[PDB]
């Protein structure tokens, strides 16, 4: 029901490289699809940030980028800003209990 | 004292048509044509038919989701099929050479399925596609041997794929292409529009593209899939090639009996019995050489005629001591067909020629097997399927059909009427030769009374009875004659 | 962008239900489908269900079976979702969603549930308390 | 005086062959075989045939300009076709699936014309095209049935229509396909230049694009027509869609009444008489189990056989003392009887009881050999085109075939029946013979030519309870 | 002294069933089954068949490049063809409505080739291409009877050309289309891509396609050739036109008999023999109604029925001067089937009843006839191909060509079985009438023995005896 298992948190430095992972299973993030992203700044409602596990919407900066294998995925956020500090959320659809759509956990991102 | 020849006379009802003459009682007669079937559908052989139930050929073999139970069938006997079943094609469509297919799963028993383009093969395809008209329980879904490859991403790069049939036998491959209601449909679930697909061995050349255009809602939808077949021979190689609206096979079906079957239609169920002949109307467990239950049957069976009865007199025209052949049939005689009655001072007896009757019987017997063991039977499986744009073959085959029922019918009827003239002619003949054999035997030591008995001129006791019943005799004396 | 409006809060009982809707910029005949989805204060989302107004085909997560209803109604173009035997969990914030992956057509119906959120609503808090 | 019994014999020249003897007169005998047809085409159940004369079936459904006397579709008991039509497609070109329309007309006798697509509601097109080929009186037209759509002023907007099958049945809906033999024909009657055809109902899903190409020349035109058809079943809706070349149906036909019927092909007309069994050659106005008038019937028709004759002997070889020297010709109330000679005056009586169930013996076999004939109704042919040669090739074996096998079986029938029929009469009188030789016994002598002498007076009444069997007279019983 | 009556016996161990008893010997029968063939593929009616051999119809109408010695075909009685040819298209491909094309050759006895096309005209073309499928010893090659015409320099002009059939009978014309296992390969053969081939008659309207798109290698090549045939009428004109991917005919072939013929397979050749009748296992020279040979046989033959043994009674229950007709027939006797004995104080001996085994034995002979006359024989092709697409046709023949063949094998044996009965108790009955007609004259004057033999109070000159066996006894 909350399979994509993502870290609680991750951090570093402006203009490092931060990584997200997502790890799912045979129901949801294998058998084929695809993982999408959201970036979320609190009190407000999440946005798209990455698609189709690689492609970002419009207005989207060149530093997210998404990657995905096996019944694994992440989220690479290179030249990291001091304005990238959201939740960031992944998704794909799981064939169980009739079928639903999934959200991970949620991991933090902290720039230090 | 005197001696009589006489035939066997009984209590029975039974009755035989000749060509001359209709309801001749006789004494003994077979029927020959069978009229019962068990009102069961059984286990051919001893191994139980598939069992459809509502599902379709095409349902079972491309996977209607409703069919789910039949992804694993077991050895079948013949194929059970509803007319009209449901469980087809829940996706609208069409199905290329469908009665060619379902003719050909009248040679197979079994089925291997192999997964001969798993899945998840398609990498740059979306393979999860689905819709509402194969839903099951509410849920979208496809048909379980297939795979609808759509665009991935905004991508719809070349799909290919391949199968050499390594399986150890001839496999059957199900494919097909699917035919949108619009353009924008064909983007969205294809990119590209100028599409096509491509398939062959190394005797299948075919290439085919959609047709894009608006047609009336079936199952809720307006597009329609149409799906093609071929059997791939040993060793040799499949090619798929699509860049757009292709449904591609995951699995092929090796055929593992090759045997003979057959496909019935009807409405029931398999009952817990068995049969080496099955008729739609149930079983049928014979011996004699024609049957007027069904004209369609699967199994070696009887031949079927248009009649109501075939009957064979077997037996003497039934008709109830002192008066011999000419006056009826005596009641008393039951130790054969033909024979003497007599009487003397020692006793007034009766008695049956073994000897005529039994070259009588052996004769009549002979008579039967003549004709009951000149049918030929075989396995056959009695029916083909056609389309509806070939009215012009079908009734052919019915005309043909219909013709060699005709045929069949009246030498059957034919056949028994004039055998049963000769049968009781047959009878009648040896008992008026039993009379002259003895007539001539006794010569004029006896005087004929007219009624098919001889008084004799002497003494003649069981001794000399005995002897003139056997083909001794010989008293040139005692002419009391005068 | 594409403007998908949704209702304010509100605050109800336990025992009681919810009704949260919203106005789809043309989404209840164009043929992207409205997804449900709920975020707890301090919680990650979790996905509800969806209308497809098209066709008029609802699904909904397992965690609600028989709590969740979704209907929309498109000639005022709004898709509400009604909650019931509400309970003082009950607490998160409601979103509306656009599918921008799945596009429908008319005379037709076809899913690969591989879709996205391509634009949310703002969010309506919901409190449940005695 | 003697007793004399034997046959009746007669002025008779009928022969009846048999298996061991050919050429055998007879008493009497039955022709089983119908030789002899009226020579005229009639009203098969009183219900005249569609004539169709000069027009095929093409024409007559498409509306050839020639057969606008058709146009009404007056009910038909069979279809009455000439075999090489003149009046076809005026228009050439090609029919699909023409046979199988053929044989569908085998199975209707009345269809109502529909307007299914009126020619005005096309208003973006021109709808009064035509060409010399169909031209009436020298004015070119085209077929009455159909709308050839053109460009209006210089476009071809999609031409799009449909029809709900709701005239209560199933209809036959017929359309085609223009092929230019150029690019400038395609651009001055069309515009659009890439252009297709697309025609579809739940069943049929059909698209197909014009092959400009050059050909040779038939009726003055180097273009071709494809015409194709349909059955739109009830409720369903049929929908076309074109950018050029579509020349839509503006009537369907309902299948009104869905009988059987056949399509007979004959030179003749219809003439004013009824009949239960036609042939080609004319009506067969008959009760025999067989015929051998022609191959080609529509009704409930004897079968047909490859013979000349089937003739069953009913009466007694006619041989004109007794019995072993001939029966006398005289008798004429029975087949098997005596001569009575006594003291008041001889003369012949038949012997009822031997007559009347020989008789009968004789009337059930023929009824067992006519009987036994099924009938049915039958139009049996079908029309092949000319790259069916193996399945027209199949059928017309099949047909012979079981001709072949009919025609035999009556044959040796009849043979095998006559042969016992003549046996069966000798031996009843045989028969006869000894029934009244056992009552005699002694009280008569033979003379060896089918005659009993008396040894004792035997006057009239005498004679007569020797011929029932009922007598004893021990009155001088005493040869010497 | 004595006259006795009786009938024929011999030394024959013939045997004959009948529908109440089986072996019966009897002293004439005649088999009417015919069971031997010659064991040769000989010439029907004088003229020999056309011998394929290894080639199949396709290798020999397209000049598959080993069946060069098909290309001069004298008249043909029949066509001879192995099954399983080795030599058929050299150059992978299929060819549409072959089956048919087979079927009509059923009626073809000859064929004139005619140059409708010579391949020198197509000045805008090359003309000379092949590949190493079709090779002569090495040598890249191509079908004899057609031109692959490829592009010229770097162009590929509109092909065109056209035929009138003024030939004076009806013509077969044979073209192809080409499908390229790739892109490359179209424009390395023929520039233009977007390619058709267009073919018109009066009748015929096609335009195809290549398709260009990998397949599984045969005889070393990924592409295909497809070939079709049309009949062009008399007068008629055949137009060509093509973009690319046209294999056009060089040749027709004029139909210049139109006489019944047929195709038979078998895997022997011609032997130098003749006959009326022939199927694979050999001739058939015979004039019996039925046979077992062969269901298929070419030429007007007996009709072929599942059948061992058919055999016809003619003669007399084989059952070998004091006795006879009840005890026994008389091996004594050989003039007739029936007879007496007539003994006296001036000799004995036999002597045929001629009147009585005349009338006899033209019934036999006129029955026989009735059972084999009544036969209907005409020539026949006996059989059909079919494709691996139309099994519900192919089975629809074969259940056709099966239930005719137990109609009339039953109806065979069925007839022999009551006739045979028929056959001997007529022969019987008619000893029994001799006995009658002689009791009936001598009425008195004559002992009856009870053993056929006759006793005379009156003693009997030869003169007498011999009125006795006239009917002039008194
Ligand atoms: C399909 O697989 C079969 C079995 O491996 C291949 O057949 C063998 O292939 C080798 C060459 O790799 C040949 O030497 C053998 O003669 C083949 N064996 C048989 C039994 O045919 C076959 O070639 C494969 N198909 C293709 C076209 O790759
Ligand atoms: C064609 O017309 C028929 C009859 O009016 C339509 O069939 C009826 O349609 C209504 C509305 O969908 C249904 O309530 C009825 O149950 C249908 N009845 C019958 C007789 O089938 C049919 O839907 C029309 N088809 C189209 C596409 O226009
Ligand atoms: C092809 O040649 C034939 C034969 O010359 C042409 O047919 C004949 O044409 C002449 C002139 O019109 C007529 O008089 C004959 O009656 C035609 N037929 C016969 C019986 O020969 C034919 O017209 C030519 N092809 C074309 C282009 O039509
Ligand atoms: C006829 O007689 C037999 C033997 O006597 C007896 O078994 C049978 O039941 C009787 N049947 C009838 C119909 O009387
Ligand atoms: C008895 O005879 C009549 C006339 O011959 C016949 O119709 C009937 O069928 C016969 N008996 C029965 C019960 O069938
Ligand atoms: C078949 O018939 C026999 C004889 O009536 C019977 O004993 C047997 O139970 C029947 N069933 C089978 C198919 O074994
Ligand atoms: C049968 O025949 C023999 C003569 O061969 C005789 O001895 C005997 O009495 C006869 N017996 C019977 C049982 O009839
Ligand atoms: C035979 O005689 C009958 C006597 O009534 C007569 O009617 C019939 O015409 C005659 N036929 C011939 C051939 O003379
Ligand atoms: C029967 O009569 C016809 C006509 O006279 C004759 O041709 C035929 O030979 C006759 N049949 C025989 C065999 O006597
Ligand atoms: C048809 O046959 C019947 C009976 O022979 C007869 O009454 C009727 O007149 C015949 N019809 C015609 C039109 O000749
Ligand atoms: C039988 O024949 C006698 C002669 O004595 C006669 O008186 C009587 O009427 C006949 N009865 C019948 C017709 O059976
Ligand atoms: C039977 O007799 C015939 C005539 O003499 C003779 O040709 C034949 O060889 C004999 N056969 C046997 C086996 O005795
Ligand atoms: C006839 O005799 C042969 C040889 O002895 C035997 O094989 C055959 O079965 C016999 N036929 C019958 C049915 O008695
Ligand atoms: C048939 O056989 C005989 C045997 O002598 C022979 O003379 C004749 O030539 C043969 N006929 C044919 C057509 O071969
Ligand atoms: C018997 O009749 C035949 C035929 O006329 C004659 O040749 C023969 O001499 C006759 N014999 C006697 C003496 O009756």
């Amino acid at each position: 029901q909350s399979v994509l298992t993502q870290p609680p948190s991750v951090s570093g430095a402006p203009g490092q490289r931060v990584t997200v992972s997502c790890t799912g299973s045979s129901s949801n993030l294998g058998a084929t699809y695809e993982v999408h992203w959201y970036q979320q700044f609190p009190g407000t409602a999440p946005k798209l940030l990455i698609y189709g596990s690689t492609n970002r919407p419009s207005g989207v900066p060149e530093r997210f980028s998404g990657s995905k294998s096996g019944t694994s995925a992440s989220l690479t956020i290179t030249g990291l800003q001091a304005e990238d500090e959201a939740d960031y959320y992944c998704q794909s659809y799981d064939t169980s209990l009739r079928g639903f759509y999934v959200f991970g956990t949620g991991t933090k991102v902290t720039v230090l | 004292d005197q001696i009589c020849i006489g035939y066997h006379a009984n209590n029975s009802t039974e009755k035989v048509d000749t060509i001359l003459e209709r309801n001749v009682t006789v004494t003994h007669a077979k029927d020959i044509l069978e009229k019962t079937h068990n009102g069961k559908l059984c286990k051919l052989n001893g191994i139980p038919p598939l069992e459809l139930g509502d599902c379709s050929i095409a349902g079972w073999l491309l996977g209607n989701p409703e069919c789910d139970r039949l992804l694993s069938v077991p050895e079948w006997s013949y194929i059970m099929e509803k007319e009209n079943p449901r469980d087809g094609l829940c996706y609208p469509g069409s199905f290329n050479d469908y009665e060619e297919l379902k003719h050909l799963l009248s040679s197979v028993k079994h089925f291997e399925k192999v997964k001969i383009l798993p899945k998840d093969r398609w990498t740059q395809h979306t393979t999860t596609g689905g819709s509402r008209a194969c839903a099951v329980s509410g849920n979208p879904s496809f048909f379980r041997n297939m795979v609808w490859l759509t665009k991935k991403g905004s991508n719809y790069p070349v799909a290919k794929g391949s199968y050499n049939n390594t399986s150890g036998e001839q496999m059957l491959i199900i494919w097909g292409v699917h035919h949108p209601n619009d353009e924008t449909e064909q983007r969205t679930l294809y990119q590209n529009v100028g599409t096509y697909v491509s398939v062959g061995t190394s005797t299948l050349n075919k290439r085919s593209t959609p047709d894009i255009a608006t047609r009336p809602k079936v199952n809720g939808q307006g597009g329609r899939m149409e799906f093609s077949w071929t059997l791939l021979d040993m060793w040799d190689t499949i090619n798929f090639e699509s860049t757009g609206n292709l449904i591609a096979p995951e699995y092929g079906f090796k055929i593992s009996k090759r045997g003979s079957s057959g496909i019935m239609k009807t409405e029931g169920t398999l009952e817990n019995c068995e049969t080496k002949c099955q008729t739609p109307l149930g079983a049928i467990n014979t011996t004699l050489p024609f049957h007027n239950v069904h004209p369609l049957t699967i199994g070696e069976c009887p031949k079927y005629v248009k009649s109501e009865k075939l009957v064979l007199a077997t037996g003497l025209r039934n008709v109830p001591a002192i008066a011999g052949f000419i006056e009826g049939g005596w009641q008393g005689m039951v130790d054969g067909w033909y024979g003497y009655h007599h009487s003397n001072d020692q006793g007034s007896g009766y008695a049956a020629d073994k000897e005529s009757t039994q070259k009588a019987f052996d004769g009549i017997t002979n008579k039967v097997n003549s004709v009951i063991e000149k049918m030929n039977t075989q396995f056959e499986a009695v029916g083909k399927e056609f389309s509806n744009l070939e009215r012009r073959l079908e009734n052919l085959n019915k005309k043909m059909e219909d013709g060699f029922l005709d045929v069949w019918t009246y030498n059957a009827e034919l056949l028994v009427l004039m055998e049963n003239e000769r049968t009781l002619d047959f009878h009648d003949s040896n008992v008026k030769n039993l009379y002259d054999k003895v007539r001539m035997q006794l010569r004029d030591n006896v005087k004929e009374l007219g009624n098919g008995c001889f008084e004799f001129y002497h003494k003649c006791d069981d001794e000399c009875m005995n002897s003139v019943k056997n083909g001794t005799y010989d008293y040139p004396k005692y002419e009391e004659e005068s | 962008q594409v403007q998908l409006v949704q209702s304010g809060a509100q605050l109800r009982k336990p025992g009681s239900s919810v009704t949260v809707s919203c106005k789809a910029s043309g989404d209840t005949f164009n043929s992207y489908s409205i997804h449900w989805v709920r975020q707890a204060p301090g919680q990650g989302l979790e996905w509800m269900g969806r209308i497809i107004p098209v066709f008029g085909m609802t699904h909904y997560a397992q965690r609600f079976r028989g709590r969740i209803t979704v209907s929309a109604d498109k000639s005022t173009r709004t898709a509400y979702m009604e909650l019931t035997s509400l309970t003082s969990a009950d607490t998160a914030m409601y979103y509306c969603a656009r599918d921008g992956g799945d596009k429908f057509h008319s005379s037709g119906h076809f899913e690969t549930n591989q879709g996205y959120f391509d634009h949310w609503g703002q969010g309506a808090l919901v409190t449940v308390s005695s």
